[PDB]
């Protein structure tokens, strides 16, 4: 329970109903995305410019 | 448990707390003197220059603090005037004996010797006292006026007094034969000519409730048969508050036409038992006022009982808690009832009353907050004008006599002592402080002024004194700055003893110790 | 320096120099806007060009050192 | 009472509106960075919001200054459309603008009038920058579209926004000057279709008719009723209450079965197979009505009756008892259809026309909600597009032109108020800045140049903050009614100017 | 408690007025700034009116209570004159304290102001002592209601409001009586209207309308039934409402209420009054019986308002149904339910022309503020206009007179050897803060502003021209038309100086704290 914590439980449950598998796997790449954002915002890159990068990813 | 404390520590704790409460009275009572604002308790506010008014509202813990409470009242129960002066004097002695108690020396004779000059003063007071009665005319309305002129300006009004004093004249004589202070009641308004008050023997009435047309309701009667009523006349009159209801079936229209009956009955109970002007100390209902409108009989409501009383004493009548009026003396009547608006509010004048020693004043002040003290100046004049009547001998005001009395004691300060000049030097000086308070609270030089009087008091002058608007040397008796000699006499009685009393006590028991 | 309104007078002299006003300036002696014809407060091209010169340099030159190494 | 003084109240008037003027402008401008509404204050939840009021209103407003803007920008939104985002920011911008002036203490007399005049300057500059694309009807169709295009843009809709590109323009055209939900009746319902929405014939309602009633009726003469049953109809005998003991507690629920049956009889006096009412019943009464021959069609759409009555010539009224006080109507067919997994009864036989019905199918109500609101703003602004066909290029072109024309006016016209008048112009150029970062693109090199650039006359050119580029606001269709743009200029000035005239806040 | 005297309470005196006066002097006049003020109820009230600010505040001290009440007099008296009488009253404390700080005894300085307050009101007298009648004043009244209506920043086209205030005040407050009368003015209005929509309806307009449109929407002249009779639940002072629990108890409830109202509506119509206005008005059941007997009549009326149709209409009173007679009836010129163009404001006029004993201003506005805006606009106009209708006496205001008054006294000060010259100076010195504070609200140099006028008042030797009260650039009290009743100009003085005096004679304070309201 935390603004970014609640999306996590969601994120987990979805891959179940999305697949039936990968329930952990959606979150294991979640913190993967959560890191790259930093270095970019540490590079200072704009988050919405960072945003569509996720699409491009 | 129970407490008691003797000792100079407590005996000085006595005198210290004693001089604490005189703080209030040690400002006020002067034309350029001060008034007092005491806002106490729940946020209740009070503006009174009178000490005995505020002092009793103020907290007094100590026996000395409570002892001086009646000392102001002692002068307040006498003239109704001079409470602050009699209270100021007592604490002065304590400042003067303060060396002696810090010297630690008080033979009980010292306070016992306070009584000596107390007599001798009030002796010389009533000695030098001069009757104003046969001195001023026979009707004595100039006795009244020159006491009215100078007692209107000894608080506020030095301009209106030219116009008002002659009304303060005839209001005193009319009202007197009745010592009621309600019948001089002054009516404040605005929108007419301000700073112009008319003396009207008939009582204007602040409040009356008349609607459903004001011109189809008679506002004037040349024989009001006056309903002096404590009765309320309610909007709608129910039959019961229980075993009745509303609408659940039949009583819908049944109660209402029956509701009208008690009002048809009771609102008429005033009428058939007699009335023209109906003065109800309590409200009149609107359809009830329509009734009285439909009855063409003047109806008043929320009337002050005092306006009823001044009328009651004007009519030889009485107020009625009954809508039944069974006699002219329990009811009321006059030979004039006139509703009129002077200042923009409905007055009901009862004039030419069966008695009417009432003196009503329709007054207008220069502004909102400035309007009140004129009336207080009017009554204060009316008081000491009547007090110049209630005491024939009326001496110089403005502390004119005390200075000589000081030197009269400075005589004994020379003459008397094996010791007691210490007293006679102390004691007498405290006299001069009260008119000193005026030059003080007016911001002018008491010592200078008082001693400029003393150079002529050295000449043997006595009534030489202060005109307290300018705070200047003069002869107060000739200036008609005045109060009766007994008023002077009455002051030294209490204030001397209060010092004497509280001195005899070094010990205050507290039985509850709560 | 005079204690008058820079807000008004300047934006007035801007209201003068928006349209452009080459004839007038704000007289702090007078306290009010005043002629520059050489009304006497008009000053030589010599100084007012060079006063513009030197500090225009220094500011950007002050900009030029981000890096300062102070060995005291 | 409790009097906020010159120091705090205005800085409070500064911060509060500025504190609420921050979040929606991130969402705002082309490729505006969405605000995520965080609900930890009611439930504990996340909400993704570009929406001003959803940002604004879902947060209760406490600060007296936060009141007015959230209040003023709100009505600005229901009136002129998407006003919660603009007027909040724009006023908060001007509040950001006043501060240096207030730090300089530019007189509260001076700033109001200074921003008063410069408001016209931009409004006139906007007007100057405003040109009718509605000269020809098909151009006006496109003008309605291009203006709706700026209205409908940047929302979570997908096939809706495009469905309402034509639908607003189609409704706004055939209404000749207006826009309405009476010309097009919105039905927002569940379904497999995500953003898919189409123009309904007659109208449909969500319910299934089981039991002994046939699910479809032919030759249906609609008997319209504002009156119906609660399953209990209050009347003389309907007041029976026998309950005293626990046995009468057992007997009382059964009397309801006695009550349901007599209600069927009042409709039979009318003698019609199809009776529609605005009220609903259970299944057990559904068992009663189809047995008596008068079919109970329950909870008719208020707009659905209006949908028919406008096309079918029927009359809308109130207090139905007998067929005479409410005019009859005619559906060619009363039928129940399968929509996705939803089973809906449907009225039809009248197709489109003056009144239309718009069925909105969605995965959630979220995708349904914006569509009616995006149309809501479209219809009004496209109604505005009729009043002024002027479409001035949005996406900062209108903005960066105004502050320009303000500037020269903000220069010589004031001898002082350039303090205000220019600070006004600055706010106009602030919206292009809060997008430029959201575009990742530079505000500065853009704004002062691109303003001057197109303020030196490239009007089609402007700010494309999708790509972040200087871009053509014509071919992108980023342009909008001079009205909707003039009005958001009107409110925000005050919301900034009003609380400026507030130097003190007493609390009684 | 504590007796708090000397500078102790003298602060507690000078303390409260400053916080009070400044929000008023920042709200002072049209240039005065509009102050949002929110309750503990969470409700925004935007106040540019010191009196409304006073109505909004209660500041803790006894004077701050009384200052709220101080303006109310001149607000009742003069209307306009609310803000200035206070803001300057605190400036005297500034003056006086320094003067006591100069060592001048408090009662000394206390007196000199009033002592100098003569020329204050006396110098005003010389400007316009004029008197005009209604049709004459209406031009000065609209000219003064250029300023007074515009004092709320709503005068535009509102010479309608001015001109209806012209004939409203003379009606109620006669020029000959010279007594303040607003009582027969019936304040009336409704949210949703317009500023530009405002009416003076000489009769009484009742909220209720005809019980049916099928019954005629016109009641003829006079013949109105003024009654207290139930056509709905009676609602006396105290009775408890019991309902019917049974089927056999329900039926008869409908019959009886039908049977009496018919006869009552009959008897009323039989009494010959074609509008029954009943202090207890109609239920919806009495309406159809009223339609059965076919009489136009009114539903629920306020209790005293049936008197208001007795007084204002000149109709002689029948209190109740039991007394019905054709002789005493309610009067109406014409009975119409009137919509003003905003149906949100909808009234049934009981129209009075021949005998009108209550004149009714009907004010309109889109919002609660906008009516109140127009309300306090016209009401303060109304009072100045009343002041001018009795005697039309004006001055060129906004400090142009304050300077000219500051000439004589401050001059006349040194003419006197008396101590009060310092007071008289500080008296005449305290006057000029108004254009100063105005120029500040006007957003100008306040300091030269005053002297700009004294430079004039040197030249002028009279307020005519002035500085900018409207921030419109023409420096005038004349062609800018800052024109207000010279009465109320004198009312601020006497109220301000003499209240402060009464505040000044009291340094004697018994309170648990220093300043207690």
């Amino acid at each position: 329970l935390h603004p970014a914590a609640r999306m996590l439980v969601e994120l987990s449950k979805a891959q179940d109903i999305e697949a039936g598998d990968g329930t952990t796997s959606v979150v294991i790449i979640a913190g993967s995305l959560l890191d790259s954002c930093t270095k970019l915002l540490q590079k200072g890159i704009h988050p919405t410019i960072i945003s569509e990068s996720f699409q491009k990813a | 448990g129970t407490d008691s404390s003797q000792g100079i520590p407590q005996l000085v704790s006595n005198i210290s707390a004693c001089q604490v409460i005189a703080e209030a009275v040690r400002t006020t009572l002067g034309p350029r003197g001060m008034d007092k604002l005491i806002v106490d308790g729940r946020g209740k506010a009070t503006i009174s220059n009178d000490g005995a008014t505020i002092l009793k509202l103020l907290d007094v813990v100590h026996p000395a603090a409570k002892t001086l409470v009646d000392i102001a009242k002692s002068q307040d129960a006498e003239v109704g005037d001079g409470t602050t002066s009699v209270t100021l004097l007592a604490a002065e002695f304590l400042k003067q004996v303060k060396p002696y108690v810090e010297e630690g020396l008080h033979p009980q004779i010292i306070i016992r010797a306070f009584r000596t000059a107390t007599q001798l003063a009030v002796n010389k007071i009533k000695e030098i006292a001069v009757t104003v009665k046969k001195a001023d005319k026979v009707e004595q309305r100039k006795l009244l006026e020159k006491c009215a002129m100078t007692a209107l300006s000894s608080k506020l009004i030095s301009q209106q007094k030219a116009f008002f004093a002659k009304m303060v004249v005839d209001a005193v004589m009319m009202l007197d034969d009745l010592l009621q202070l309600k019948m001089i009641g002054i009516k404040k308004v605005q929108g007419g000519a301000l700073e112009d008050s008319q003396l009207v023997a008939g009582v204007a009435f602040k409040k009356t409730f008349s609607y459903a047309g004001f011109e189809m309701q008679p506002k004037k009667y040349h024989n009001p048969k006056i309903a002096l009523l404590n009765v309320e006349l309610e909007l709608k009159a129910e039959k019961d508050n229980a075993e009745i209801r509303v609408h659940t079936v039949e009583d819908y229209q049944a109660i209402v036409d029956a509701e009208w009956n008690i009002l048809y009955d009771k609102l008429e109970k005033i009428h058939h038992s007699g009335a023209k002007v109906v003065l109800s100390k309590l409200p009149i209902g609107d359809v009830a006022t329509q009734y009285f409108a439909d009855r063409d009989m003047f109806c008043a409501g929320r009337v002050p009982e005092e306006d009823l009383k001044r009328t009651m004493m004007a009519c030889g009548g009485s107020i009625q808690t009954s809508v039944n009026a069974l006699s002219a003396d329990v009811l009321g009547r006059c030979q004039v009832f006139e509703e009129t608006q002077i200042g923009g509010e409905r007055y009901n004048f009862f004039t030419g009353c069966p008695k009417a020693k009432t003196c009503t004043f329709i007054l207008r002040g220069g502004a909102e907050q400035f309007m009140e003290e004129t009336e207080r100046s009017l009554h204060d004049a009316i008081m000491i004008v009547r007090r110049a009547i209630k005491n024939d001998s009326v001496v110089a005001g403005g502390g004119a006599i005390e200075m000589e009395l000081s030197k009269y004691l400075r005589d004994y300060s020379r003459t008397i002592p094996g010791k007691q000049q210490l007293l006679i030097g102390a004691y007498a000086k405290a006299l001069e402080i009260i008119p000193r308070q005026l030059c003080d609270n007016a911001g002018f030089d008491a010592t200078n002024i008082l001693n400029k009087l003393r150079a002529r008091h050295a000449q043997g002058g006595t009534w030489y004194g202060v005109d307290i608007n300018n705070e200047d040397i003069a002869d107060n008796f000739e200036a008609f700055v005045w109060e009766p000699a007994m008023v002077r006499i009455n002051a030294l009685t209490a204030a001397s003893e209060a010092a004497c009393l509280i001195v005899s006590v070094d010990e205050t028991i507290k039985n509850p110790r709560s | 320096n005079a204690g008058y309104d820079s807000a008004d007078l300047v934006a007035q002299l801007r209201a003068a120099h928006s349209e452009g006003n080459t004839t007038a300036g704000l007289d702090m002696r007078e306290g009010t806007i005043g002629d520059m014809a050489i009304l006497g407060i008009t000053e030589s091209f010599q100084v007012k060009r060079q006063v513009l010169l030197s500090a225009a340099e220094a500011a950007e030159v002050i900009l030029r050192v981000d890096n300062i190494i102070k060995a005291a | 009472a409790d009097e906020e003084r010159a120091e705090t109240a205005r800085l409070t008037s500064f911060i509060g509106a500025i504190a609420i003027g921050d979040l929606v402008k991130s969402t705002l401008g082309p490729k505006g960075m969405d605000k995520i509404l965080l609900s930890s204050g009611r439930d504990a939840s996340l909400m993704v919001t570009n929406d001003g009021a959803t940002i604004l209103k879902n947060i209760g407003v406490d600060n007296p200054a936060a009141k007015v803007l959230v209040d003023m920008s709100r009505v600005q939104d229901d009136e002129v459309g998407d006003g919660t985002t603009s007027v909040t920011v724009l006023a908060a911008e001007l509040l950001r603008e006043a501060e240096s002036l207030i730090a300089k203490k530019i007189h509260p007399q001076t700033i109001i009038a200074g921003w008063r005049e410069a408001t016209k300057a931009a409004r006139e500059a906007l007007l100057s920058s405003a040109v009718d694309h509605g000269s020809d009807e098909v151009k006006f169709r496109q003008d309605l579209m291009n203006i709706a295009g700026t209205t409908l843009s940047s929302k979570l809709l997908t096939h809706h926004k495009d469905h309402f590109t034509k639908l607003a323009v189609e409704a706004v055209l055939r209404l000749k000057g207006s826009g309405n939900l009476e010309a097009i009746h919105i039905i927002k319902k569940l379904g497999g279709s995500l953003a898919d929405s189409y123009l309904d014939e007659g109208f449909l309602l969500d319910k299934k008719i089981g039991v002994n009633q046939p699910k479809r009726i032919e030759n249906a003469k609609i008997l319209i009723a504002n009156t119906g049953m609660d399953t209990d109809k209050i009347k003389i005998f309907g007041s029976r209450v026998r309950v005293d003991s626990t046995a009468k507690v057992a007997e009382i629920e059964h009397a309801e079965k006695e009550k349901m049956k007599e209600k069927v009889e009042r409709i039979l006096k009318h003698g019609i197979n199809c009776f529609i009412n605005r009220q609903l019943i259970y299944n057990y009464p559904e068992q009663l009505f189809g047995a008596a021959g008068v079919m109970a069609i329950e909870h008719a759409d208020f707009a659905g009756v209006e949908r028919l009555a406008l096309v079918t010539g029927g009359e809308i009224a109130s207090t139905f008892d007998h067929p005479e006080l409410v005019k009859l109507g005619s559906c060619k067919l009363i039928e129940e259809v399968m929509i996705g997994e939803d089973k809906l009864i449907h009225f039809s036989g009248v197709a489109l026309g003056e009144a239309c019905t718009i069925v909105l199918r969605g995965a959630t109500q979220q995708i349904l909600d914006e569509a009616e609101r995006s149309l809501h703003d479209a219809l009004c602004v496209l109604a505005q597009t009729v009043k002024d066909s002027r479409t001035v290029y949005g996406g900062g072109c209108s903005e960066m032109l105004m502050a320009h024309a303000v500037t020269q006016l903000a220069n010589r016209t004031p001898g002082k108020e350039a303090v205000a008048m220019e600070s006004y112009a600055k706010a106009l150029r602030m919206l292009p800045t809060i997008i430029a970062d959201n575009a990742g693109y530079d505000s500065a090199d853009l704004v002062a140049q691109l303003r001057a650039a197109h303020s030196e006359g490239n009007t089609t050119a402007g700010l494309d903050m999708r790509e972040g580029t200087i871009g053509d606001m014509a071919i992108l269709g980023i342009t909008e009614s001079f009205q909707v743009k003039r009005q958001v200029l009107l409110s925000a000035a005050e919301a900034a100017e009003v609380i400026l005239r507030v130097d003190n806040i007493i609390k009684a | 408690k504590s007796r708090l005297m000397g500078l102790e309470a003298l602060k507690s005196h000078i303390m409260a007025a400053k916080a009070v006066a400044n929000t008023m002097r920042t709200s002072l006049g049209p240039n005065g700034l509009d102050k949002m003020m929110v309750d503990k109820d969470g409700d925004v009230t935007v106040t540019n009116d010191g009196a409304t600010i006073l109505s909004m505040m209660d500041v803790d001290h006894q004077i701050a209570k009384l200052m709220v009440e101080l303006s109310k007099s001149q607000d009742d008296e003069i209307g306009d004159g609310t803000t200035g009488v206070v803001v300057l009253a605190g400036a005297l404390l500034e003056e006086a304290e320094q003067l006591l700080d100069r060592g001048i005894h408090p009662i000394r300085i206390a007196d000199g102001y009033e002592q100098a307050a003569r020329v204050a009101i006396e110098h005003l007298d010389k400007i316009s002592d004029s008197v005009l009648v209604d049709i004459k004043d209406t031009e000065p009244l609209i000219q003064t209601a250029k300023t007074t209506l515009g004092s709320k920043v709503v005068n535009s086209c509102h010479r309608q409001m001015a001109e209806i205030a012209v004939n409203a005040v003379l009606t109620v407050a006669d020029m000959e009586r010279r007594d303040v009368d607003f009582e027969l003015i019936k304040v009336e209005g409704k949210v949703g209207g317009r500023l530009e929509d405002t009416k003076l309806i000489k009769g009484v307009i009742v909220d209720k309308d005809f019980s049916h449109p099928q019954m005629p929407k016109k009641v003829e002249d006079a013949k109105i039934a003024i009654l207290t009779c139930p056509f709905e639940p009676p609602k006396p002072k105290t009775k408890h409402k019991l309902d019917v629990t049974s089927v056999e108890d329900y039926k008869a409830l409908q019959k009886y209420e039908k049977e009496k109202f018919e006869e009552m509506i009959q008897q009323i119509k039989e009494t010959g009054a074609n509008l029954a206005i009943c202090q207890w008005g109609f239920d919806d059941e009495a309406n159809h019986l009223l339609l059965q007997n076919n009489l136009p009549a009114v539903r629920w009326v306020g209790g005293p308002e049936i008197e208001l149709i007795a007084i204002a209409t000149g109709g002689r009173i029948v209190p109740r149904f039991s007394e019905l007679t054709a002789e005493k009836l309610g009067f109406a010129g014409l009975v119409q339910e009137i919509s003003f163009g905003t149906t949100k404001d909808k009234m049934l006029v009981i129209e009075q022309c021949k005998n009108s004993r209550a004149v009714t201003i009907f004010i309109r506005g889109g919002n609660k503020m906008i009516i109140e805006e127009a309300k306090r606009s016209l009401h303060d106009a109304l009072c100045v206009i009343r002041n001018l209708i009795r005697d039309n006496r004006v001055v060129y205001g906004g400090g142009a007179a304050e300077i000219s008054c500051a000439l004589a006294v401050s001059q006349e000060a040194d003419k006197c050897p008396t101590l009060e010259q310092y007071a008289m100076r500080a008296f005449a010195d305290a006057l000029e803060v108004i254009p100063m504070a105005l120029s500040e609200n006007s957003g100008m140099n306040p300091i030269q502003t005053m002297t700009e006028v004294r430079a004039r008042q040197v030249k002028e030797m009279n307020p005519a021209l002035g500085i900018d009260c409207l921030h419109k650039g023409t420096n005038d009290m004349k062609q800018q038309h800052v024109i207000e009743t010279l009465i109320g100009k004198k009312q601020q003085i006497s109220l301000a100086t003499q209240m402060v005096r009464m505040i000044l004679k009291i340094d004697d304070i018994r309170k648990p704290g220093e300043s207690e309201e």
